[PDB]
């Protein structure tokens, strides 16, 4: 972002300037839509709009019972999934997630039992927000939502009466199809997905009940501001579990992240083969310490695959069940002189093959066995020939590179980038520690 | 919002049970945010006590215990010592108001017995009375209770123009002192015929009696 | 290890400014929100500000928004809180408290830095003028006589009354000063000896002012009654 560093000592890159967020823990929240007394009456007098209709909520409220009584039966001591339908579903969640899924069933568990339902109702019976408490000292935000059942029962039930049904109006029948929109696309989502959504949507949540359901929750004043203005990212990244139909009402609850920590410089290592050490002797070394990193409690912790976290700019979005914690003297393997303080695992062997490596900035480039690799751009066809490799070319300079007639594009940011003057390693590099280079 | 209300002071006995409440509100203490207690000793820096509303940091004397329920807190100090001499404040957070700090209240323990006071009063200088200008001090020393009142009568008139005593406070060898300074021109020092200092101590009364000349 | 020191108390007019510094040791400060609190001079603490671990969201008390501004330096390890447009209601002592929070619902201050103290009132500098407390009746004989020195009307309060030069601690004690109608301190210091040692003495006491010198002795004699 703001800063890159090259670094020919070990051939590798850094960006230094990110701020990041990281999620610490979930927050619950349970609502309870409802339909009102649909199933009682009828309507037999002419296909029509309110005809069409009537039929429509009644088979959907037939299908989420019966996905709700299909749901209690996946349940068989099941951790592990092995299904298609099942690892397919649980892998658009987030691998790192499916740690999170576990603890949302789990607490599905505890709320499903009677006397729990009991008291949602009842704290939910004279306002739409209340919260509760739950059994297990965990607090519960209730939300209640009323669009049907004061609309089925108040003005409904007296136009459609002695079955003499669709006559006796026209714009009603419109709204129908108004007030029916939230719950025939909630029961879709459930069924299709089999209860476990894989991120809230305008249906489960509106915009209205994310803003005042984010502003409930304890904190700070600035984890507040900042997921009020990342509430695209908080949409993305919590998932609703359905508890079931109990009678004429639905039931299901939403997991909303928390951001534990809102500002820390983070970085990002890259890196490539390193050298021909001698021509024909291609034997160099090769980072495998690539990744991100961010600093929580004066511990860094360490992603060892970037595509655990995401960015929207400048702040970076990782979360605290996938990091493996290493001692804050690991950022001392960018002044390489093969120091002993902290053992750099890096690598082992001898097998270069020329590879590229795109950085957040600028790219980075190796072309090793006398590969025909050449700066490209769009203005210029072809531009220059670099020899060897690990030439770290900028985004201004160079548009595309082009290696066995295979393009990589370059970003457009821009940032005051920075060259560290260093010799390469030389032939024999032994005080370098102990990796496992296998696997 | 609400502020967080703490009684002012609690007097305790030795070897005894004491109970320091924090009383909240409905924004910061019912919305699930933690009450969190410093103990301030009289001269130095705040040192946390109880974090998380039950927890302690390692130095703590495992006596001191949280409780928080509601809308409200509690501390109890088993087996009280002469050393937990200090100023406890509680902490929480709240919605409109980032960080709430309460009233802070002082454990007084009562180990030491009561002791009269003794005072001093100086006759104004002759070298003061040459720059027009008059003034009578009067020093009060060595008395437990830190509860004195000092009413300046000349003759059988209360004077209350100049009275300009202070708050008492605690000497080294865990006694309490005070002074009361007065202001006269040299006109209205030689008119009257005496002065006095009168201070009292939980109805104890000690008066001391100065004149212009006071030559025999 | 972790030691907070802050620099910059003193005495400013109202209507000033005034630049509080605070300098961290021992930990990693770029990875720690940091607060200002201050404790007015026998009251109850109070927050004033925080900034976050890279000066983006900062918030203020409500009483001290539109004049305060605090900062930070990541690189030079301190955070800073300037003033302006004070008042004689902001005198205080301000603390450099480092922030921990558990997550979710819990925040607290736990390693407090020393403190600073701000004094901020219209009176001018000005220095003491010592006035003697002659021994007289009803206070000598008896088994001991008292007599001492008056110090009055002095700003600041770096006072110091010593006898024979720093050599006679035996029955001295200093009284706490007083706050007159203005901003004015005085205080009088008192020595008790037998009332028979009287022709052979060294009762000449010292006072000595910093701000303004204002170096001065003064002799103390008994004179009739």
């Amino acid at each position: 972002g703001l800063k890159e560093s090259y670094l020919e000592e070990s051939c590798s890159t850094i960006t230094e300037g990110y701020l990041s967020v990281l999620r610490t823990g979930w927050y619950t929240n349970v609502f309870t839509l409802e339909v009102g007394d649909v199933e009682n009456l009828t309507c037999a007098d002419g296909p029509s709009l309110i005809k069409t209709e009537l039929d429509l909520t009644k088979s959907a409220l037939r299908e989420l019972r019966t996905v709700s009584a299909d749901q209690l039966a996946r349940e068989e001591q099941i951790e592990n999934p092995r299904r298609r339908r099942f690892v397919l579903g649980a892998i658009a969640l987030g691998v790192c997630t499916a740690a999170a899924v576990t603890a949302g069933v789990a607490i599905a568990k505890t709320i499903r039992l009677e006397s729990e339902v009991t008291a949602i109702k009842n704290a939910l019976k004279k306002t739409n927000e209340a919260v509760s408490t739950l059994g297990n000292g965990v607090r519960v935000l209730a939300t209640a939502v009323r669009e049907l059942k004061d609309f089925v029962s108040k003005n409904l039930t007296r136009a459609i009466n002695k079955n003499k049904c669709d006559i006796p109006d026209l714009k009603m029948a419109v709204s129908f199809s108004q007030f029916n929109r939230r719950f025939l696309n909630v029961v879709r989502q459930f069924s299709d997905n089999a209860g476990i959504t894989p991120a809230i949507s305008l249906d489960l949540m509106t915009d209205a009940e994310l803003a005042r359901a984010v502003s409930n929750m304890p904190t700070s004043a600035g984890q507040i501001k900042l997921m009020l203005e990342n509430r695209a990212m908080v949409r993305r990244k919590g998932f609703g579990i359905l508890i079931g139909v109990y009678g004429s009402s639905v039931i299901y609850m939403v997991q909303l992240p928390i951001f534990g920590v809102i500002d820390t410089p983070c970085w990002i290592v890259k890196a490539a083969p390193s050298c021909s050490e001698k021509k024909g002797n291609y034997a160099c070394l090769l980072r495998e310490d690539q990744g991100w990193y961010c600093q929580n409690a004066g511990s860094t912790v360490y992603y060892p695959n970037e595509k655990d976290c995401e960015t929207r700019g400048d702040h970076v979005f990782c979360d605290t069940a996938c990091g493996i914690n290493v001692a804050e003297q690991s950022k001392e393997c960018n002044i390489n002189i093969s120091t002993t303080n902290y053992p750099c695992k890096v690598s082992t062997g001898r097998h270069p093959i020329s590879m590229v490596a795109l950085s957040p900035l600028g790219a980075l480039v190796a072309c090793y066995k006398g590969v025909s690799c050449s700066i490209g751009s769009n203005r210029v066809g072809i531009i220059k020939q670099l020899n060897k490799g690990c030439s770290y070319i900028t985004n201004q300079d160079a548009d595309t590179v082009t290696i066995d007639n295979t393009v990589y594009q370059l970003s457009k940011v821009e940032g005051e980038q920075h060259v560290i003057k260093g010799r390469p390693v030389s032939s024999s590099f032994d005080p370098v520690k102990f990796p496992e280079d296998q696997f | 919002q609400a502020v967080v209300t703490q009684p002012p002071s609690v007097s305790g006995a030795p070897g005894q049970r004491v109970i320091i409440s924090c009383t909240g509100s409905g924004s910061n203490l019912g919305a699930d945010y933690g009450v969190h207690w410093y103990q301030q000793l009289p001269g130095t820096a705040p040192k946390l006590l109880i974090y998380g509303d039950r927890n302690r940091p390692s130095g703590v004397p495992d006596r001191f215990s949280g409780s928080k329920s509601g809308t409200s807190a509690s501390l109890a100090i088993t087996g009280l010592q002469a050393e937990d001499e200090a100023d406890y404040y509680c902490q929480s957070y709240d919605r409109s108001l980032n960080w709430v700090f309460g009233g802070g209240t002082k454990l007084t323990v009562l180990g030491q017995p009561k002791a009269a006071p003794s005072v001093t009063l100086f006759p104004p200088s002759s070298e003061e009375l040459q720059a027009n200008k008059a003034t009578l001090v009067c020093l009060i020393s060595d008395f437990y209770p830190g509860a004195v009142t000092v009413a300046w009568k000349a003759d059988s008139s209360p004077v209350n123009a100049g009275v300009e005593t202070t708050k008492p406070s605690k000497q080294s060898n865990n006694k309490y002192a005070a002074s009361s300074y007065l202001s006269l021109t040299p006109e209205q020092w030689k008119s009257h015929k005496s002065y006095s200092c009168q201070v009292t101590h939980e109805g104890s009364t000690v008066e001391k009696t100065v004149a212009p000349a006071e030559c025999s | 290890q972790v030691q907070l020191v802050e620099s910059g108390g003193g005495v400013v007019k109202p209507g000033g400014s005034l630049r509080v510094s605070c300098v961290v040791s021992g930990f990693t400060f770029s990875s720690y929100r940091m607060h200002w609190v201050r404790q007015a001079p026998g009251k109850g603490l109070e927050w004033v500000s925080s900034i976050t671990a890279s000066s983006s969201y900062i918030n203020y008390a409500e009483s001290v928004k539109g004049r305060f501004t605090i900062s930070r330096d990541n690189a030079k390890n301190s955070l800073y809180l300037q003033m302006n447009s004070l008042r004689a209601e902001d005198t205080a002592v301000y603390y450099c408290a480092r922030d921990e929070n558990t997550g979710i619902s819990h925040y607290w201050f736990d390693p407090w830095g020393q403190g600073t103290l701000v004094t901020v009132s219209s009176a001018s500098t000005k220095g003491p003028s010592v006035f003697p407390l002659a021994p007289s009746s009803k206070s000598t004989s008896g088994g001991t006589a008292a007599l001492g020195c008056l110090v009055k009307d002095y700003f600041p309060e770096p006072v110091t009354v010593s006898w024979n030069s720093g050599a006679l601690t035996s029955g001295v004690h200093t009284f706490p000063a007083v706050l007159q109608s203005s901003g004015l301190y005085s205080l009088s210091s008192v020595v008790t000896v037998p009332s028979s040692s009287l022709g052979t003495q060294t009762y000449i006491c010292n006072v000595n002012h910093k701000p303004s010198n204002t170096k001065v002795d003064k002799k103390v004699e008994p004179k009739s009654c």
